[PDB]
């Protein structure tokens, strides 16, 4: 059966026994930058061991009434070994993803998950005349939670779920390379980004190239005496990471 | 009479240690020590003393002293907290609740210094539902 | 076997003998602390508990 | 006289060694092991006319033992005074002398629902 799946990156393997399939986003694969368009000058660094390896999260709880969660991605693996530690001493780095959320239940439950990769989802603030803060839009590995209802607080993103942050439909989010964990037929969904921007590379510090969303468009139901609790864990593994401009560390 | 560097300046992550905190005389060569003031804690693969140089100043300041950091702020249901500036000593963090909520509690909280550490002036607040009339 | 202050012994037995088992349980509302259970040791003829009970703390 | 006073659960009351209470006469329970009483509420009877006792409720439920002792950290006020840590409770400590913050890592416990505390990080370095 295809409902078998296996990634093995660096030291790290994932199996899945529910794939539902496997999503390239825009049928494009990761692949290193090239001599035609590269820009800058000096010898990269590709480790591809030590840095292209599944990372995982902490993971989040699913309610039955959570809203959802999201993820800057370049951030939110800056302590993960060797991968935060190149991101940390070189200007410019260059990565595409392999992105595994993980979500199993019983038969018995039931729900619906939208897993999207947004590629540049800048996010607007709770007060319309205000900006966000960094804290605002991510917590490193921690989950930003979108929120039920408009919120009002001042350096803080809009996070009503239903706009998704950036003021669209979110239902149309599925333009984005995305998935759908559904518990009775799933239990994970994985999608590969390749580097997206409209430059070759970029510093992983100051530009958030994706944002990775998990809403509940089916809330998570179960009757009683079944397990209440429904964890979400997300896996990251960077692909053909590489990076230039080496100097001393960044100290945030 | 001879040399001296100036009373090495005011630092607000570190207090001179005795002697050094009484002392006005500091020739070519003197080394004091700093201690954490409260807030702060040691970043140990750094050195907290500062020599006098032979041009009469003290040497290049690093942070051998680093900030003490508050508490994960955590979470409010239904609410949100604003961090503006971090959760190290001293820090500011605002609390509000979503559309169709009230806060019931503080609604804000320090980084503050408690005994030997520091810690949130507040605890987190209720964001409470709010009803309409009938 | 020895009781326990706010908990019980699962279906005590009338006599335990060599290698057999007494498993505790706190009571509502009391955390336990220890082993969840404990043996019958035999040596020169004579019987033992494994070691203490768990507590149950409040 | 009042006979014995009613049985609250998880709680004891003192009875100083007699059965039969005049009336007006004041028991107080406390919490039995592993209990902490709930602030706020009543921890005694009261024998009323007709040989009657006062009734009460349930006063005592659970906890965390007190933060055990780190030579790095000591509980911040007001925590450094407390004794009653239910499930859920975060307590925030403050680095010794000899000691100062790790920035990244969070000086705060909390008590889990086994009642132990969470799981300590070196959140004050030498």
């Amino acid at each position: 059966s295809d409902r078998v799946r296996s990634i093995t990156l660096g030291n790290s393997t994932i199996t899945t026994q529910e794939c539902a399939n496997v999503v390239v986003a825009y049928g494009r694969w990761p692949e290193y930058l090239s001599d035609k368009e590269a820009t800058a000058e000096d010898q990269p660094t590709q480790p591809d061991v030590a840095t292209c390896r599944f990372y995982t999260l902490e993971s989040v709880t699913w309610e039955k009434d959570s809203p959802g969660w999201w993820w800057k991605f370049p951030d939110a693996l800056k302590d993960m070994g060797l991968f935060g530690q190149n991101m940390y001493y070189h200007y410019l780095g260059r990565a595409g993803y392999t992105i595994h959320v993980q979500c199993n239940a019983s038969k018995f439950h039931q729900g619906c998950l939208l897993v999207v990769c947004v590629p540049e989802a800048e996010m607007g603030c709770s007060d319309v005349g205000g900006t966000v803060n960094e804290h605002a839009i991510s917590e490193g590995e921690i989950a930003k939670k979108f929120s039920a209802t408009a919120t009002n607080g001042a350096h803080t993103v809009q996070s009503i779920v239903t706009n998704a942050g950036m003021g669209v439909g979110v239902g149309n989010l599925t333009i984005y390379p995305h998935q759908w964990v559904n518990l009775r037929t799933n239990n994970s969904a994985t999608i590969v980004m390749p580097y997206i921007n409209s430059v070759p590379m970029d510093n992983m510090f100051r530009h958030h190239n994706f944002t990775l969303m998990i809403i509940p468009f089916v809330s998570l139901d179960y009757s009683s005496d079944a397990s209440t609790y429904v964890p979400i864990t997300v896996t990251v593994a960077p692909m053909c990471a590489e990076y230039n401009g080496l100097r001393l560390a960044t100290s945030l | 009479c001879n040399r001296s560097c100036e009373v090495p300046t005011r630092l607000n992550s570190a207090s001179l240690k005795q002697p050094y905190i009484t002392q006005n005389y500091f020739p070519v060569g003197t080394v004091v020590e700093y201690e954490c003031r409260p807030g702060y804690r040691r970043e140990p693969s750094l050195s907290p003393k500062l020599t006098c140089l032979q041009n009469l100043k003290w040497s290049t300041a690093v942070e051998f002293c680093k900030k003490k950091s508050c508490p994960n702020p955590g979470e409010i249901r239904n609410g949100q907290i604003d961090v503006p500036g971090g959760i190290l000593f001293g820090a500011t963090i605002s609390f509000s609740c979503n559309t169709g909520y009230k806060l019931f509690g503080s609604t804000s909280s320090f980084c503050l210094i408690s005994g030997s550490s520091v810690q949130w002036s507040d605890p987190l607040p209720e964001c409470r539902e709010i009803y309409c009339p009938a | 076997p020895p009781q326990i202050d706010n908990g019980i012994i699962q279906g005590e037995r009338d006599h335990y003998g060599y290698r057999q088992s007494v498993t505790y349980a706190c009571n509502k509302g009391f955390t336990m602390i220890g082993e969840h259970s404990i043996y019958c040791t035999v040596n020169n003829d004579e019987g033992e508990w494994s070691g203490p009970p768990p507590e149950c703390r409040g | 006289d009042c006979g014995l006073p009613p049985d609250v659960p998880n709680a004891q009351p003192a009875l100083e060694g007699r059965t039969s209470f005049p009336e007006d006469t004041v028991i107080t329970y406390k919490c039995e092991e592993s209990f902490v009483k709930i602030p706020g509420e009543k921890d005694s009877v009261i024998c009323l006319k007709g040989s009657q006792w006062s009734d009460i409720e349930e006063f005592c439920n659970r906890s965390c033992e007190v933060p055990t002792r780190l030579n790095s950290a000591s509980l911040k006020q007001p925590y450094i005074t407390q004794n009653y840590f239910p499930v859920g409770t975060v307590v925030e400590y403050e680095c010794r002398p000899g000691y100062r913050r790790e920035p990244s890592l969070s000086p705060k416990l909390t008590c889990l629902q086994n009642l132990k505390w969470s799981t300590a990080v070196e959140f004050c370095k030498k």
